[PDB]
């Protein structure tokens, strides 16, 4: 039956047109491909696998579409936050995020990124306590940093190996925003200590200070002296005898890069999700320092004060990732998250005049421009919809679907010509 | 309160800070030196002390001691017990240190209270009142707190204030 | 440090702080310091500077005190202990020191009877304070001695050290007949037998008597009852050598089992000794094939195997030997305990041969097979012992090994078994914790209820009082709930160690503590509560104890409960009690079902969403990430919720919600819930004189019983996936059937 597709795809157009928002359009067009990734998924061709990968990519390009374009166009501007210098560093934050559109939509497209981030699944047979070298006799001092102070050499090999699982695991949660779960995988690991340092992910904020938030908070909560907290972090992430997933997870959490070690097994969504964390922290500490919210004392080391724009970190990552950069959808991923996204579909409507070789493509742009056309009158030249929606209409007739041929038509008079 | 808090607990630094600093010039060991920064209420130089002697953990640890996060200090409290029951063996400092993540540093079962004999009844004070339970407790009921374990020599008049302070009701 | 590191620091803080007071009292530091440089002249007069100025320091006072107590003055030490405690009265274990002291010094004042007096007050019965009651004594007067004993003993009967002395004071009086008089009047105590110190003085006090001229002078009909004890004492002795001991001395105590049992068997009979021979031998082999494990463990892996081949063998030689004749002895307390061994035996050697056997397919009968020729038994002694020694009179040797049962053990007895053992090891958390964790690997789930109804008589299911923690309101369900945890607690530490780093195969006596101290004490502080074995002063301390963690396994204020144990606590009671038949305890395992529910149900709803769970503060059992919840499994745990609340709204009257709630999911533990209430819906109404319009209603009842019994049988033979799921054993199902359709 699948060959049923592009009605899905149609069907959700043709009950937009007769309820006379549009967001819901795309959010079907995104469960939509969502179902079909599944379907060619489930039992298949090793011929479908692929196919089915360019379907679950499809899903998350209307995801990633459906999040910037709510937040970018249902923007209807709400009420200013007046700060005063008493106020906690935790209420700047926020006032940063509310003010600076152009930073929160690295906010929502990091949101994405771990949404849509692998996890391994839990480790089992997990040890009833931590580096039961106790058993050995040997550790003089049962605290994470002893075999810091003196050689390695002090923890058994099964408790160091033991530690990569758990490092790992981690890991993976951090990267796709789990955060309550690796609190909860620390705490009943009998890693308290590492849930302790996961506890300093938070800006300090008081209810009764920071009165604006006095509703999400009833107890002052997060850390005063946050900078010092952040190169301490990056400190302990830059010292070695720690297992690499250990020091890569602070190395997330101080804004840095992770070691090679680590980072040579992330792919374009990874890599990409690792440098907008860096241009984020960045950005916050700078726009802390900016009022006057830093405290000299904590400037125990230099980290980077210059932030990179999305422009150029993609570009970056794109170097780094050639292959998956030029995958035609992850290009539209791309060009979404810069904004030049009309400007990218006349560029592959003028490659109609090595994108008819690749189905999934000339169906997604006309549906995209459409949705585009809909949610904001003007987006797409009007040729350009004329183009993309014949081209796509003698794919309805290669296909032998005519039957719902009307419903594309709604967008010209052009369509007298059917 | 916070303001008042921070002055006095200011101020107790001034006074017990030659006493410590004398210890910090006699000690052998790095991380009793992290614990008498700690004693002299300075976080960050016990955090920056902790990673040079790559003690890097625990330098973690230590930059939560002032925010009264009870998460943390029930896991403090956690990792004590269960160190207090088997534990082969900890260093003689790092539990003090967890001690005073604890949030009760003589009110406890890992006792800082022979450190009565060590240090000024004042440097003690000092860290009932900085880590100790801050928010839950008013500036008085904490100073009271501190006072119900420990007597004061019945001639010293800055004792003799502090409890006075404390007496309140 | 050095000498110079310390008396550098001198013009140290001679140039922070020069005035006379702040110079003496900085002397307490500076002491501190030339006390840990080995310099005790020196730091003597350093601390007693700063107690010129300091003199209400109980800190320093004391300091100075355990410094004269290092230079053996005993009038400076006490002094100034006394000073610290007269300071502050908290110093409890002053008030044992200066009773300590005083007693060792000179008794002829009655300031020392005084501390000794407070000292026992301070810690009721402790080990010490009779220790200090006999020096005090110290000071013809055997007679004197005896009766201090013999008064300790009336009040304190299960003390391991003053028992020992009474046979001890026996045997400095060479009436060496009472020695084992008491020793054999004392192998009934449950707690003494499991005294490893006990159990060796034991052994040595009746070889001294059968070598004794008295034994022989006296009679040789009672000779046979004391060589029983003898026999006894061993193998408990064995059982503790075994887990305490070092690999050396278990091997060594295996000899001289060895030479008593080639010594007893030629004598023979149909009596008690005969009997306990019996029991005995059984043991001698699951103690040899505990002995073997614990030797391969640490060994390479050919060895391992060869000697887990040779372990199997032993456990399979001592599960074959027959229960031993129960009927045949005096007494009731002496048979039930012989009896109790033999559950014991069966119990630990089962398991282990199951263990063994899951390894391979009939590992078993290979073992069998191959060793069971008296190869075997020549590679047994050789791998044991050391063939220097006569391998005639060595009981291994001459056994006649005939015809090995070589067929593994069937579940049902093994839990007999097991229940009937649980006061073998007196219901040490160890032992129960084992026992919970072989049962762990296997299809069929223990009776913990009846494990504890077997411990802790006529204690209520669910107490009425409710509302407090009060230990008072103990009742088997928390017990149970707690096991659970130990359990749970426990497997999830193991299986984190050898991931580091089989669980399964360890004997009981190899292993070490597998639960957390803190989980132990409670155990061992409820079960001295309970039995009424605990002390006046203690009292108090012992119901703290137990209260502080109540709270938690009712899940209350402060929990510290890992979402998926708390789950797991849910469905294990839920599934334990829809099982019951009587209706007390299915509402009762329902109710705490349902309440565990209640509390996870939250916690889920935010892991649902992929928050963070707020960790717990020190908790009583420890968290895992090995066993966190998942969104994959959320919607399961909220359908089987929804069941257990269903199944407590039936029990409760709420038919029909829960015939809505059961409808609403196809499963089939619903259908026999569905099935079980239609049924009873019918059954009262179908017999009586009643309008025959209802008659028709009742009967089609009983036609919907019918229909779902069929549907479980239906799906159950399909599937085996579903044949586990049954709330209740498929030929129970099958049984109701048959009665259903002849109605």
């Amino acid at each position: 039956y699948q060959t049923e597709r592009f009605t899905k795809f149609s069907d959700t157009l043709k009950e937009f047109k007769i309820e006379q928002d549009p967001f819901n359009i795309i959010r079907e067009f995104r469960s939509a491909a969502g179902q079909l990734a599944l379907d060619l998924a489930n039992s298949g061709d090793e011929s479908n696998v692929i196919s089915s990968k360019d379907w679950e990519l499809e899903a998350r390009f209307w995801h990633l579409v459906e999040l910037l374009l709510v937040f970018r166009n249902a923007d209807l501007d709400l009420d200013e936050m007046e700060l005063h210098p008493y106020n906690s560093r935790g209420l700047f934050e926020k006032k940063l995020m509310q003010d600076n559109k152009q930073l929160y939509q690295i906010w929502i497209v990091m949101v994405w990124l771990k949404e849509n981030t692998y996890v391994m699944e839990r480790p089992k047979n997990v040890p009833t306590s931590k580096w039961l070298s106790i058993t050995s006799g040997g550790l003089k001092s049962c605290d994470l940093d002893f075999p810091l102070r003196e050689n390695t050499n002090v923890l058994d090999v099964k408790d160091k190996e033991e530690d990569h699982i758990f490092f790992k695991y981690i890991y993976e949660l951090i990267l796709a925003g789990a955060i309550d779960e690796a609190l909860e995988e620390a705490k009943l690991s009998d890693n308290i200590s590492i849930c302790m340092i996961l506890c300093g992910i938070q800006e300090y904020l008081n209810p009764v200070i920071d009165t604006q938030i006095a509703n999400e908070f009833n107890t002052q909560q997060g850390i005063k002296k946050h900078s010092l907290w952040r190169r301490t972090v990056y400190s302990l992430s830059q010292q070695a005898g720690l297992d690499p997933y250990e020091r890569a997870i602070y190395s997330y959490l101080s804004g840095a890069i992770p070691n090679q070690e680590v980072l040579q097994y992330s792919d374009w969504e990874s890599d990409l999700h690792i440098h907008l964390n860096q241009i984020l922290q960045t950005e916050i500490e700078n726009y802390l320092l900016e009022n006057n919210q830093v405290g000299t004392d904590e400037l125990i080391l230099p980290l980077p004060s210059h932030a990179l724009t999305v422009q150029e970190v993609l570009n970056r990552v794109a170097s780094r990732h050639p292959s998956e950069s030029e995958h035609p959808i992850r290009v539209l991923m791309a060009s979404v998250i810069l904004d030049s996204l009309p400007s990218v579909i006349h560029s592959s409507v003028e490659m109609l005049l090595d994108i008819i070789d690749k189905p999934y493509l000339l169906r997604i742009v006309t549906h995209l421009a459409i949705c585009l056309d809909i949610i904001n009158p003007g987006s797409v030249e009007e040729v350009d919809k004329s183009k993309l929606i014949t081209t796509y209409i003698s794919l309805l007739k290669l296909q032998g679907l005519y039957e719902n041929i009307p419903i594309y038509a709604t967008f010209l008079n052009e369509s007298d010509c059917l | 309160k916070k303001e008042r808090h921070c002055r006095l607990t200011s101020w107790i630094v001034s006074q017990i800070g030659p006493e410590i600093e004398e210890k910090i010039r006699n000690s052998s060991n790095e991380i009793e030196q992290i614990f008498l920064y700690l004693l002299l209420n300075d976080v960050v130089r016990a955090s920056k002390l902790a990673i040079e002697s790559k003690n890097g953990h625990l330098s973690v640890l230590i930059s939560y001691l002032g925010s009264n996060d009870p998460r943390i200090r029930d896991l403090a409290e956690l990792q004590l017990q269960k160190w207090s029951t088997g534990g082969c063996s900890i260093d003689k400092n790092i539990s003090k240190i967890y001690k005073l993540l604890s949030g009760s540093p003589f009110e406890g079962l890992f006792s800082l209270k022979e450190l009565e004999s060590e240090f000024s009844w004042l440097c003690l004070l000092n860290l009932t009142l900085c880590y100790g339970q801050i928010d839950e407790y008013s500036l008085e009921s904490l100073v009271q707190s501190h006072l119900d374990k420990f007597s004061l020599p019945y001639d010293d008049p800055i004792g003799v204030i502090f409890q006075l302070y404390a007496a309140n009701e | 440090r050095s000498k110079a590191d310390v008396e550098r620091y001198i013009a140290s803080v001679q140039g922070s702080t020069p005035s006379p007071r702040q110079k003496s009292m900085k002397g307490f530091y500076f002491a501190k310091l030339y006390y840990e440089a080995k310099e005790y002249d020196l730091a003597k007069k350093y601390i007693c500077t700063y107690i010129n100025v300091q003199e209400r320091d109980p800190k320093a006072h004391r300091f100075l005190g355990l410094l004269y107590e290092l230079e053996e003055n005993t009038d400076k030490a006490v002094e100034c202990y006394r000073r610290s405690v007269e300071l502050n009265p908290t110093q409890k274990d002053l008030v044992l020191k200066i009773a300590e002291l005083l007693c060792k010094n000179d008794v002829t004042d009655g300031r020392a009877k005084y501390w000794l007096e407070r000292a026992a007050k301070l810690f009721p019965g402790s080990p010490a304070i009779y220790k200090l009651k006999e020096q005090l004594l110290d000071c013809g007067g055997w007679n004197k001695l005896f009766d201090l004993i013999q008064s300790e003993l009336y009040v304190r009967p299960d003390d391991v050290h003053v028992n020992i002395r009474l046979v001890e004071v026996y045997r400095s009086t060479k009436r060496l007949k009472d020695a084992v008089a008491h020793c054999h009047e004392a192998e009934r105590n449950i707690a003494l037998r499991s005294s490893l110190e006990w159990n060796s003085c034991v052994v040595q006090t009746l070889k001294e008597y059968l070598e004794s001229l008295q034994c022989l002078e006296s009679d040789k009909s009672d000779w046979r009852a004391t060589n029983t004890d003898l026999l006894l004492a061993y193998a408990n002795l064995m059982l503790l050598t075994l887990s305490t001991r070092d690999v050396q001395e278990s091997r060594e105590l295996l000899q001289s089992f060895d030479s008593a049992l080639q010594s007893v068997k030629s004598l023979g009979g149909n009596d008690e000794l005969s009997a306990t021979f019996l029991e005995m031998k059984g043991h001698f082999y699951m103690h040899a094939g505990s002995l073997l494990l614990k030797m391969g463990q640490h060994s390479s892996n050919v060895q391992w195997r060869a000697l887990s081949e040779l372990a199997a063998l032993c456990y399979l030689i001592a599960f074959q030997v027959p229960r031993p004749k129960i009927k045949l002895i005096k007494g009731e307390a002496g048979q039930n305990l012989l009896e109790m061994m033999a559950c014991d035996r069966l119990s630990q050697s089962g398991h282990m041969l199951l263990n063994l056997s899951r390894g391979k397919q009939d590992f078993l009968k290979e073992i069998v097979e191959t060793f069971a020729n008296k190869s075997g038994q020549s590679a047994l002694y050789d791998a044991l012992f050391s063939s220097q020694s006569p391998k005639d009179t060595s009981f291994l040797g001459s056994d006649d090994i005939g015809n090995i049962d070589v067929r593994e053990p069937e579940l049902e007895d093994l839990t007999r078994y097991d229940v009937g053992a649980i006061r073998a090891h007196n219901g040490s958390l160890q032992h129960l914790t084992w026992l919970g964790l072989q049962w762990n690997s296997l299809p069929a789930l223990p009776g913990i209820r009846k494990w504890l109804k077997q411990l802790f008589h006529h204690l209520p299911h669910e107490t009425s009082r409710l509302e407090t923690n009060a230990p008072e309101s103990i009742c088997i369900l928390d017990l149970e709930v707690f096991l659970l945890g130990v359990v749970y607690t426990s497997h999830l530490q193991l299986k984190e160690k050898c991931n580091s780093h089989q669980p399964l195969c360890l004997p009981l006596p190899v292993c070490k503590q597998l639960c957390t101290e803190r989980q132990k004490s409670w155990w061992d502080a409820v079960c001295t509560l309970i039995h009424r074995k605990a002390v006046p002063g203690n009292v108090a301390k012992l119901r703290l104890l137990v209260q502080h963690e109540i709270n938690t396994l009712r899940a209350q204020e402060k929990h510290g409960l890992q979402p998926a144990l708390l789950v797991h606590w849910a469905e294990c009671l839920q599934k334990t009690g829809s099982g019951l038949n009587s209706f007390y305890d299915q509402r009762e395992y329902m109710g705490r079902s349902v309440h565990y529910w209640k509390k996870v149900l939250p916690l889920l709803k935010i892991i649902k969403k992929k928050n963070s769970i707020p960790e717990p503060i020190d908790p009583l059992f420890k968290h895992f990430h090995s066993v966190d919840i998942q969104a994959s499994e959320i919607v399961e745990y909220e359908e089987d919720a929804h069941i257990t609340f269903a199944i407590l709204d039936a029990v409760n009257g709420n038919i029909e919600d829960a015939v809505t709630a059961f409808e609403s999911i196809k499963s089939v533990v619903s259908y026999w819930n569905l099935a079980l209430i239609f049924h009873r819906k019918a059954e009262d109404i179908e017999n009586d004189a009643l309008s025959p319009e209802e008659q028709e209603e009742c009967k089609n009842y009983l036609r919907k019983t019918r229909d779902y019994l069929i549907k479980i049988i239906d799906d159950s033979d399909s599937n085996l996936s579903v044949v586990k799921k049954l709330p209740v054993p498929l030929e129970s199902v099958k049984e109701m059937l048959n009665s259903v359709m002849q109605e």
